RNA sequence: AGGGGAUCGAAGAUGAUCAGAUACCGUCGUAGUCUUAACCAUAAACUAUGCCGACUAGGGAUCGGGUGGUGUUUUUUUAAUGACCCACUCGGCACCUUACGAGAAAUCAAAGUCUUUGGGUUCUGGGGGGAGUAUGGUCGCAAGGCUGAAACUUAAAGGAAUUG
């Protein structure tokens, strides 16, 4: 009969059941793990400021190919370093 | 083993005019089988229902017309209060002119609409159309 | 790889991670 | 609302008993038929033939009422049918078919054999149950010759014959027949036996 | 189907199985309907005057259109013996 | 491989259909009858067409052959039968079991009556 | 001119049946485009979805068109059918007609009260085609048609004002969302409500009582 | 997904089933899914007739058939004997012939 | 099938169903008055047999016992009630 | 850890085979295979399908029990048997036909009674991978069992059916 149990006293086995399978939704597990300020590159921010350590350029996945203009960046606030995309047409040529 | 009777009994009803039947046995009746199914027959969803004698719990025989689409129970029974009734109407029965939600309160097994009037209010029951 | 064949290789492995780790104690 | 005169008469029973016509199927019948009576020993039922001859009341008494008595429909698939619809068809308004169907009659108006009844009669619902299925797209009537292991499925106003062979299609046939001229036609008085032959309609080996 | 005040809305009351009571409704080409006629003193059938029933198409499909119209006739007067209500 | 075609059969076989009547057996008859009421556009479709056409003839008068009906045998058969010499009862009573005597009595009375056993 | 086949659809020609209730009244297989063309002439063709289909062939790579077309007024009639050609534009005709063979009653209704002219439902229907199953919902007037564009347009030529929908199964594959969409309302007689429990006397067919205008040569 | 109903073969309520070897490849496979063909010889055969009876004493001797019953693996079963395939309908007859 | 009546069905299809599952469960056993002309009186048994009976005077048999009703023993008569 | 140790036979030894052939096939043969005492707790441990309860549909078979029969065999002589037959009925291993219904489909008498959504209850799952990995706790003599994350990564993986 949908082993949910029906009772009207079943509550808590209930709200229970339903607290524990909250886990296997994702973001709602990495919004109670904290993983927001604990693991990744920014704070748990829109943005971060940080210094470039060098210009790579990546080469892109297929069926593509580039050379897609990429910089080492070390974030400020936080020490990590990090790997971000310079955005259109040249754009490298203002950064070094 | 078995836990609602009338949750029992309002199933070989549903599945008599699924598969056509008239008449449909039903065992080991109740006092709210009775009440129910006095609720249903006086708003014209069944016949005349004999309730006949072991001498245990007893059976009915029911007849029914046709002229329902669904019964049933409602499992746990819900407190309802008054303010909810409309909102439970609206969930499981078709259309807002007919239909019944009827339930239980200190007054007596009754519908909605004798409850609105009345204006007492009880745990849900089950539902007829 | 086959199921068993990877299971097995999983264990080979974990076996040796036992045993230098031991080594740590 | 009957006549007194149209109950079963001893000249139809020995009419019937001749060919067997009261001898149902063995081991197999479907629950769909009351119709048996106090099953016979070593494998027979005996069919209740004025329940079986007051269907075939019914029958004429349902035959007898389309209006215009020719797009009224006998099939046989069977050889023991196939003489006995045409003397049928003869006689009364009904055009039969008999022999293969050829489906796509019922529906498929592109079709070189359509047809379009008002009722369909049927001698057995089994080997015949084609039309049956088409009859059930159509919304078309139907009544069937039926034994007691006969597929009940789509057809109204069963008949309990014997459709296992010898004189029985016929015979429950031809007194169809007899019984729709003796309605809204040019036909017998009370008591009067027909001088058309029941063994009219029957099987030719030769 | 009717309305504010009065009148008849809504095209098409629809038909009714008369063995089950169930709505028979355009798309139901399984649907039957039987006319037997009313014979006269002396057989004769009297075209155009009906005992008319409608059979649903549920009813035809599941084997039932045979005692059903015979417990629907006989009760009616066109049949006696054959039927029996009990078993 | 001597096998006629569709286009042959089915000319051959809309031929006899209404056309019956004239069509002897003769094939030299059927061929030169062809040019006059069926157009073909070759010399020798119409002799192939002809030639089978004969053919569907030459049997036909055994007995019918699948596929073609002109209606003349269809009412052939009507008139055709008949043949009862003997039907039924005689000379004796009504042989039936126990049971199907006691169907007798229940529904109604006047029937002769003989019966005897069955087992196995 | 026409020249009809089919009892039903001769019948028409002369002008025996009016209208199309009655057809529907006695549960008549339409068989015929013209005589539903006739019967209601008002009816719009919309074409809905087109979609190539490709057979592998044993030699050969056939991609051929399925298109589905809603037809219908503004009454309680819509037509729904689907039909593939080797062409697009030939496969709309022959869907607009087969689409036409298709057409059905609509019950429409009052939300809460009696008042004026129906333009809800009745009561509450489901249908489900595949994995999609459409459930119409009665609505107060002005709510208007809440849906998808698509099950909306054929709940517009179906004639109703007002309904709530909810929309079960993979409601991206077109021709299950209609079919499924077409089933509800084609569900909205088989509905036996208590104002309908009222005992009707059965009338007789259309087929019978002009038997003789109708039948053959 | 599933090809049979009977699955492998013919095992409802068992749960386990002593296995056997082919007589083939010796391959073990379960005893309700042996897939097995009773063989009955003459001890002679067509061409032994005339040579057996005459070349003997007594009036004809009659004559014994051997008998042994044999299994198969299903994989050498289908290499050789009554096995091969059939459409997804006809696999349903469990007649022999 | 799809009419039939349940509140009086035939006695003589009832008398083929399960003795729980008739309209009204009831037993189906019997008592009968069993005679052994040595002895002058009846002693009353029960059908289905479990106890293998004595006559109240002298140490016999009467039945002796089965699944079902009791094989009695020999020659004697009996009365139903 | 004793006994036992015929046969078969992971390791290993080999003869052939292959371009290679640590294999397939042939041959020897250790542990094993059996058993006593203690451990281990896993298998596609499968019906890949929770348990209790109600209901929803025909059909012939079959297992065990029970009821009926001026039924057949045995005979020694009715009997009592004992097997057989026929019918009914419970409880079982299954099977056929169906499809009112269900479903993505294959198919399902349940996987049916579900948007007309509620009989009672246990368990699990929430894209693929990373991974059943790391870690901690615990069980074991050991192999291992149990519980069991995340970082990161990625647009599919996937089910049934269709045509090639
Ligand atoms: C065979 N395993 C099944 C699994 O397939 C599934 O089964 C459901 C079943 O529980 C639902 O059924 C359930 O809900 C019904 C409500 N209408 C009534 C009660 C119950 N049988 C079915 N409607 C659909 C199945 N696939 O969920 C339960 C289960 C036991 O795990
Ligand atoms: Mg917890
Ligand atoms: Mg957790
Ligand atoms: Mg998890
Ligand atoms: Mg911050
Ligand atoms: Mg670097
Ligand atoms: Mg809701
Ligand atoms: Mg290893
Ligand atoms: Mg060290
Ligand atoms: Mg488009
Ligand atoms: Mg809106
Ligand atoms: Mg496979
Ligand atoms: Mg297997
Ligand atoms: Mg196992
Ligand atoms: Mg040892
Ligand atoms: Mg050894
Ligand atoms: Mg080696
Ligand atoms: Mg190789
Ligand atoms: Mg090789
Ligand atoms: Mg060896
Ligand atoms: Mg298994
Ligand atoms: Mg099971
Ligand atoms: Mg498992
Ligand atoms: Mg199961
Ligand atoms: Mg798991
Ligand atoms: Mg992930
Ligand atoms: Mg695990
Ligand atoms: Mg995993
Ligand atoms: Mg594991
Ligand atoms: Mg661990
Ligand atoms: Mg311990
Ligand atoms: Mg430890
Ligand atoms: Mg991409
Ligand atoms: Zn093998
Ligand atoms: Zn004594």
């Amino acid at each position: 009969g949908k082993g949910k149990p029906r009772g009207l006293n079943s509550a808590r086995k209930l709200r229970v059941h339903r607290r524990n399978n909250r886990w296997a939704e994702n973001n709602y597990k990495k919004r109670l793990l904290g993983t927001a300020f604990k693991s990744s590159p920014f704070g748990g921010s829109s943005h971060a400021k940080g210094i470039v350590l060098e210009k790579l350029g990546i080469e892109s996945k297929q069926p593509n190919s580039a050379i897609r203009k990429c910089v080492r960046v070390q974030l400020i606030k936080n020490g990590k370093k990090v790997t971000a995309f310079v955005p259109n047409d040249g754009c490298l040529n203002f950064v070094d | 083993t078995r836990s609602s009777v009338l949750a029992d009994a309002l199933n070989a009803i549903n599945n008599a005019e699924k598969t056509g039947k008239r008449q449909v046995l039903i065992r080991p009746s109740s006092k709210v089988i009775i009440k129910f199914l006095q609720v249903m027959q006086k708003h014209g969803y069944i016949g005349e229902f004999e309730y006949i004698d072991d001498h245990r719990s007893g059976k009915i025989v029911v007849q029914l017309n046709g002229r329902l689409n669904k019964c049933g129970v409602i499992s746990p029974r819900f407190n309802v209060k008054i303010g909810d009734i409309e909102k439970w109407t609206a969930n499981l029965l078709p259309a807002r002119q007919f239909g019944y939600v009827i339930l239980t309160t200190s007054a007596g097994i009754m519908d909605h609409e004798e409850a609105r009037r009345k204006h007492v209010s009880g745990k849900i029951l089950g539902f007829v159309y | 790889m086959r199921a068993k064949w990877r299971k097995k290789r999983t264990r080979r492995l974990k076996r040796k991670r036992r045993k230098v780790r031991a080594r740590s104690k | 609302s009957l006549p007194a005169t149209f109950d079963l008469t001893p000249e139809d029973a020995q009419l019937l008993l001749a060919a067997n016509t009261h001898l149902g199927a063995r081991n197999v019948q479907v629950h769909q038929e009351p119709y048996v009576f106090n099953a016979r020993p070593d494998g027979v039922h005996v069919i209740n033939v004025g329940k079986t001859w007051e269907k075939l009341v019914l029958a004429a008494r349902i035959i007898a009422a389309i209006p215009n008595p020719e797009d009224v429909v006998a099939i046989s698939s069977r050889t023991f049918g196939q003489r006995a619809v045409l003397k049928f068809a003869a006689h009364t308004g009904a055009t039969p078919i008999a022999g293969r169907f050829t489906p796509g009659s019922f529906t498929n108006y592109i079709t070189r054999s359509f047809k379009e009844p008002r009722l369909v009669i049927v001698t057995d619902p089994r080997s015949d149950a084609q039309a049956i299925k088409e009859a059930s797209y159509v919304n078309i009537p139907v009544i069937a010759l039926t034994d007691l292991d006969s597929p009940s499925e789509f057809v109204d106003v069963a008949i309990p014959c014997n459709n296992r062979g010898k004189h029985s299609i016929g015979l429950i046939w031809y007194l169809l027949a007899r019984e729709v001229l003796r309605l809204r036609g040019a036909l017998v008085d009370r008591t009067q036996p027909w001088s058309i032959m029941p063994d009219l309609y029957f099987y030719r080996d030769p | 189907m009717e309305n504010d005040k009065g009148q008849l809305v809504e095209l098409y009351v629809p038909r009714k199985c008369s063995a089950t009571n169930r709505i028979i409704k355009a798309d139901d080409h399984a649907s039957v309907q039987i006319n037997v006629a009313k014979v006269d003193e002396e057989g004769r059938a009297i075209p155009g005057e009906y005992v008319t029933y409608a059979l649903s198409g549920y009813v035809r499909s599941r084997g039932e259109s045979d005692d059903s119209l015979n417990r629907l006739a006989q009760n009616d007067g066109l049949l006696k013996n054959v039927w029996s209500y009990s078993r | 491989g001597r096998v006629r075609t569709k286009t042959v059969k089915r000319a051959s076989k809309a031929l006899i259909e209404r056309y019956y009547p004239k069509l002897t057996l003769d094939f030299q008859t059927n061929k030169r009858l062809c040019d006059e009421i069926a157009t073909i556009q070759s010399k020798r479709l119409r002799n192939k067409i002809a030639g089978y056409t004969t053919h569907l003839m030459k049997r036909i008068q055994k007995g019918p052959v699948r596929g073609i009906s002109f209606k003349l045998q269809e009412e052939e058969r009507e008139r055709k039968d008949q043949y009862v010499p003997e039907v039924s009862r005689s000379n004796g009573v009504l042989n039936v079991d126990n049971q199907t005597s006691d169907l007798v009595k229940s529904l109604g009375l006047k029937l002769p009556l003989s019966v005897i056993n069955v087992s196995a | 001119g026409w020249v009809p086949v089919t009892k039903l659809g001769r019948l028409v020609k002369a002008g025996k049946i009016t209208t199309i209730e009655e057809i529907f009244l006695h549960s008549l297989p339409v068989k015929e485009f013209q005589i539903i063309d006739t019967l209601l002439p008002g009816l719009q063709d919309e074409v809905m979805n087109i979609k190539p289909v490709q057979k592998q062939t044993r030699a050969g790579q056939r991609t051929r068109f399925k298109a589905v077309v809603v037809v219908g007024d503004s009454n309680g009639h819509v037509g729904l059918g689907i039909k593939t050609a080797k062409e697009v534009a030939g496969a709309i005709r022959a869907g607009i007609i087969i689409a036409k063979l298709s057409v059905i009653p609509i019950r429409r209704g009052y939300w809460g009260t009696n008042l004026g002219q129906p333009h809800s439902l009745a009561t509450k229907t489901t249908g489900k085609c595949g994995s999609v199953t459409v459930r119409l919902i009665p609505a107060p007037r002005g709510s208007g048609i809440v849906a998808s564009p698509a099950v909306k347009k054929l709940l517009q030529l179906a004639g109703v004002e007002d309904v709530y929908t909810q929309s079960n199964g993979k409601t991206r594959t077109l021709e299950n969302t209609l079919k499924a969409a077409f089933v509800a309302i084609g569900n909205t007689y088989g509905f036996l409500t208590p104002n309908l429990w009222a005992e009707q006397p059965l009338p007789v067919s259309p087929l019978d009582i002009y038997s003789d205008e109708a039948s053959a040569q | 997904p599933k090809k049979r109903a009977s699955n492998g073969r013919n095992k409802k309520g068992r749960g386990h089933v002593k296995p056997v070897r082919c007589v083939n490849c010796s391959k073990s496979i379960p005893k309700d899914k042996a897939i097995k063909r009773m063989a009955i010889r003459n001890i002679v055969e067509a061409a032994a007739v005339r040579d057996l009876s005459e070349a003997s004493v007594y009036p004809e001797y009659a004559l014994p058939k051997t008998y042994n019953k044999l299994h198969y693996c299903v994989s050498c079963a289908i290499h050789a004997r009554i096995v091969r395939v059939r459409s997804r309908e006809d696999r349903k007859n469990r007649a022999p012939p | 099938v799809l009419v039939q009546d349940l509140l009086h069905p035939t006695a003589a299809s009832e008398a083929r169903k399960h003795k729980l599952k008739t309209l009204v469960q009831g037993p189906r056993s019997y008592f009968l008055d069993v005679k052994c002309p040595g002895c002058l009186n009846i002693t009353t048994v029960f059908s289905h047999a479990q106890t293998a009976v004595t006559c109240e005077s002298c140490s016999t048999i009467l039945c002796t016992p089965t699944g079902g009703k009791a094989k009695l023993s020999e020659g004697t008569s009996f009365r139903r009630k």
